[PDB]
């Protein structure tokens, strides 16, 4: 028996600079897992390699995730740290839409809730 | 499996 | 500067920090606050805990930021 994790879904990994997005065409996944301190960390895996290589603990209102209108070729969503300008970009790579309005929900969900 | 997407064409967040 | 810090059920408390000061200066400053061990506390800011040996303008923690206090 093992801890599961709370919501995951097939995502990668986009980076800003300057101005600019541009994606990571590496295939992740993000997940959300309450580890058994109660701690809620966001977390993003290469699911080629394995590797947890994005992990941050999450408190309530320090976060936001949220479709980006302005990327009209992909379903791109941000972790947006309310407080200042940290920013986390992704972009879903399940084949078909019909779970990614729930999975943002689930996220937004898990993230600021106590 | 089913082919997952291509990746997105870079953006402008500003 | 002033800054916050605040369990996830508990109190807030302010504190008086400069951009200088370590990790274990404001442990320290929690604990004269709210006689709380420094062995005791894990601080944590936008997603990342918080090393001893570092400085609060290591992680670019500004004036008004909540630092959230995790206990044992």
């Amino acid at each position: 028996p093992s801890n599961k994790y709370l919501v995951e879904f097939r995502a990668g990994k986009m980076s800003l600079k300057g101005t600019t997005v541009t994606p990571d065409k590496r295939k992740g996944l993000v997940y959300i897992q309450q580890t058994d301190d109660s701690l809620i960390h966001f977390c993003w895996k290469d699911r080629t390699s394995g590797n947890v290589e994005d992990d941050l603990i999450i408190f309530p209102d320090d976060c936001e995730f949220k479709r980006v209108p302005q990327c009209p070729s992909g379903r791109v969503y941000v972790l947006k740290f309310k407080a200042g300008s940290k920013r986390l970009f992704f972009w879903m790579q399940e084949p078909k839409t019909d779970q990614d309005e729930e999975h943002c929900r689930k996220v937004n969900e898990y993230l600021n809730n106590p | 499996g089913p082919q997952e997407p291509e990746p997105p064409e870079p953006f402008e967040y500003i | 500067m002033q800054i916050f810090v605040k369990t996830l059920t508990g109190k807030t408390i302010t504190l008086e920090v400069e951009p200088s000061d370590t990790i274990e200066n404001v442990k320290a400053k929690i604990q004269d606050k709210e006689g709380i061990p420094p062995d005791q506390q894990r601080l944590i800011f936008a997603g990342k805990q918080l090393e001893d040996g570092r400085t609060l303008s290591d992680y670019n923690i500004q004036k008004e930021s909540t630092l959230h206090l995790v206990l044992r």
